[PDB]
RNA sequence: GCGGUCGCCUCCUAAAAGGUAACGGAGGCGCUCAAAGGUUCCCUCAGAAUGGUUGGAAAUCAUUCAUAGAGUGUAAAGGC
RNA sequence: UCCCAUAAAGUUGUUCUCAGUUCGGAUUGUAGUCUGCAACUCGACUACAUGAAGCUGGAAUCGCUAGUAAUCGUAGAUCAGCA
């Protein structure tokens, strides 16, 4: 490998509200929670994301202002 | 993860999405050219150098405009860093799906490109967002333009579930 | 505004409901800006202006909390 | 910093100092404190790890939107763009508000004196 | 007479070797460079549009059409 | 006398350690107390608080020897809204 460009950066550990789905490459530094073998046996402090809490993408939510409204006795 | 997520879903589709002759006419993902930009010739450009240390792997080269019409042209400023994905970083800040951390303009178009070189712009503050707006809350231009492994939009499209846009 | 009696006109909405026999649209002509409206408005103008004519107005799902010709031009900048 | 966008300042109390981010701020911020142990602390950079999680899961469960409803401005304008009001007779006619458009001073719509 | 020119370099006139005139038609020089010098490696042009805070039709790196139509410290031809 | 009774401050002063910053109630916003034969250009000030004008002042401006004014002040004559 030809070194002399990027600094120090590898994978990390992060668990979310749901499904704990953020474990890819990182450059994130913070203080370790408690380590595993399903994930990092090292400082686990990639913190928490929206990675699986709720997308807007394949999902639903609440609507816009309102309709005519002068149909339920006004 | 992601490098294997350039495998975890795709080896079977990219072995079937086409029905070519041998496994190798049936492609893989086309490489990327992670590039950033500026709208100032001095200080925003002189001080938009790390956001690559954040997103890309390149320390920071100093290429300038080439075509450079009436008032585009300047010299040597670090407005476009050549952080193209070669093989190691060829899993760069691109296939991070942090383009949902906006919830606007996910599906922008009916299609992507008539020139196979696709452009996927995190316009706004869409990308590099897992970092709080400390010094990244100022002027910042992007340039995510790279080709894909499909001649036109057609078969590129209904297997594009990777970046889902 | 208040609830309880939107002020549907007596004469005017009589003219409507008994001139709303068919699809034939004879809407207001009324040069009067005081009405109030039902869900059964069927395709037609109004005349919500009194210069020397009678002014076509919005027909489909227009302003919904109002009881007058909120959209009817009489003037602008100059 | 976390409730919506970012909100940086310190040394002050988080109860109503939300006024920056649209829709709501200070007044409602200190009047919507309807949660389990959320309150002004005068230490905006301390004492807070998971409390924000719940008192934010509310802000996402607070279906009354705030920033998300910044566009009810634009969309109630969208209904009115038939020269009615607040969009056509107040945005397409380039006039001021107060229904004294111009007898007193005016900077926000006419910024030029 | 007045005016303008007077040395050196490139092209056309100059009639497929060389040479060849006019107050004939065009441009330049009176340097610069410790690197822009020597050696060993390594790489590659334009006119082309993609849709990418931003867009000045032109701020970017790609991608492919790219046949020298590019780039050579300095004018022009011969060359690469 | 007897109702507007916190009438507003000088009475302890919760609250936001000088970034346009929990000072703002201007517009690009949601609009509203109740008495109208009808708020689109046909007043409001507003709370739901849109957080703007703003940090002492030019060729361009405001009380003054006692309770008058600094600040407001119970309200309303006038009159189906509002000094």
């Amino acid at each position: 490998m030809k070194q002399g460009i990027h600094p120090e950066y590898h994978q990390v550990i992060f668990l979310d509200t749901t499904t704990n789905f953020k474990f890819l490459s990182g450059s994130t530094k913070t203080s370790s929670e408690m380590m595993e073998w399903e994930d990092g046996k090292e400082y686990p402090v990639i913190r928490l994301d929206i990675s699986s809490d709720s997308h807007p993408f394949y999902t639903g939510r609440q609507k816009f202002a309102a309709a005519d409204g002068r149909v339920e006795r006004f | 993860r992601l490098k294997e997520k350039f495998n975890t879903e795709v080896t079977e589709n990219l072995m079937k999405k086409f029905n070519y002759s041998s496994v190798m006419e049936v492609p893989k993902i086309d490489k990327i050219v992670v590039n950033m930009g500026v709208g100032d010739a001095v200080q925003n450009s002189k001080v938009l150098d790390n956001a690559v240390e954040e997103l890309e792997l390149i320390t920071g080269q100093k290429p300038l405009v080439t075509k450079a019409k009436k008032s585009i042209a300047t010299f040597r400023l670090r407005e476009g860093m050549p952080i193209g994905a070669k093989v190691t970083l060829r899993g760069e800040r691109m296939y991070e799906f942090l383009d949902k951390l906006i919830s606007v303009s996910l599906p922008r178009v009916r299609d992507f490109q008539g020139v196979s070189k696709k452009a996927f712009d995190g316009r706004g503050n869409y990308t590099l967002g897992v970092k709080e707006q400390l010094i990244f809350p100022e002027i910042d231009y992007d340039k995510v333009s790279k080709v894909r492994g499909m001649d036109i939009v057609i078969v590129t499209t209904a297997n594009t579930d990777e970046e889902a846009r | 505004s208040i609830k309880k009696g939107p002020f549907v006109d007596e004469h005017l909405m009589k003219k409507v409901e008994a001139q709303e026999g068919s699809e034939k649209k004879q809407v207001i002509k009324t040069w009067s800006r005081r009405s109030t409206i039902f869900p059964n408005f069927i395709g037609h103008t109004f005349a919500v202006y009194d210069g020397r004519k009678h002014v076509p107005v919005y027909v489909t799902e227009d302003m919904v909390g109002h009881k007058l010709g909120e959209f009817a031009p009489t003037r602008t900048f100059k | 910093a976390r409730i919506a966008g970012v909100d940086i300042p310190r040394e002050k109390r988080v109860v109503i100092s939300l006024t920056y981010i649209y829709g709501i701020g200070t007044s409602t911020a200190q009047k919507i404190l309807e949660e389990a142990n959320v309150s002004a602390d005068t230490r905006v950079k301390d004492l807070t790890d998971d409390e924000l999680g719940r008192i934010r899961e509310v802000v996402d469960g607070y279906k009354v939107e705030g920033d998300l409803r910044r566009e009810t401005n634009l969309n109630i304008k969208r209904l009115m763009e038939i020269s009615s009001y607040r969009g056509i007779r107040h945005r397409r006619g380039l006039p001021v508000r107060g229904q004294k458009t111009k007898n007193n001073a005016r900077t926000r719509k006419g910024p030029v004196k």
